[PDB]
C-alpha cells in the first residue's frame, strides 16, 4: 500500500473527521 | 435598565491573506457537526451560484480568520477568531471551505467559501491558526 499525497490528507481529512476547535471549550460534553 | 462594554483594536501585522471567493452565509444550529456544515456548503452551493459568489479577501494571522473586501482593505466582512471559531472543513468538494463561528448568543453562523485550486492552503491556514498540530 504506497502513500497518498499528504495535503490531500489534510482536507480528506477535513471533508469527513473536520475539525473541531477545542480553544473553543464548548459549555458541557467532554469531546472524546 | 443599563449596560456597557468595550475592547481594544487591533494592531499592524503581516496577515497571510487568502484571495478566494465567498459563498455567502447559512444557518446552522450547533457550533459543531460535519452533517452542519456541509448542509451549508451544500446549500450555498444550489443556493446562490458559483458567479455570484463575489471575490474576498481571507485574513490568516497569528490566530485570526478575517474577510475583507477585495477591493478595499479597509473594509471587513466577517470577523472569524481562531478563538471564537468552532468547527470547520470542507464538503463535497476540498475546493470548498466552509467555518462555524459564534456571533454572541448561542447563534452560530458559517461562512463557505470557493479556495483555488483547493483548500489545502486556507484551511490550512486556518488549521494551523486554531493551532495546528504542534507548529514550534
Amino acid at each position: 500500500d504506497a502513500a497518498v499525497t499528504p495535503e490531500e490528507r489534510h482536507l480528506s481529512k477535513m471533508q469527513q473527521n473536520g475539525y473541531e476547535n477545542p480553544t473553543y471549550k464548548f459549555f458541557e460534553q467532554m469531546q472524546n | 435598565g443599563s449596560s456597557g462594554s468595550s475592547g481594544p483594536t487591533p494592531k499592524t501585522e503581516l496577515v497571510q491573506k487568502f484571495r478566494v471567493q465567498y459563498l455567502g452565509m447559512l444557518p446552522v444550529d450547533r457550533p459543531v457537526g460535519m452533517d452542519t456544515l456541509n448542509s451549508a456548503i451544500e446549500n450555498l452551493m444550489t443556493s446562490s451560484s458559483k458567479e455570484d459568489w463575489p471575490s474576498v479577501n481571507m485574513n490568516v494571522a497569528d490566530a485570526t480568520v478575517t474577510v475583507i473586501s477585495e477591493k478595499n482593505e479597509e473594509e471587513v466582512l466577517v470577523e472569524c477568531r481562531v478563538r471564537f471559531l468552532s468547527f470547520m472543513g470542507v464538503g463535497k468538494d476540498v475546493h470548498t471551505f466552509a467555518f462555524i463561528m459564534d456571533t454572541g448568543n448561542q447563534r452560530f453562523e458559517c461562512h463557505v467559501f470557493w479556495c483555488e485550486p483547493n483548500a489545502a492552503n486556507v484551511s490550512e491556514a486556518v488549521q494551523a491558526a486554531c493551532s495546528g498540530p504542534s507548529s514550534g
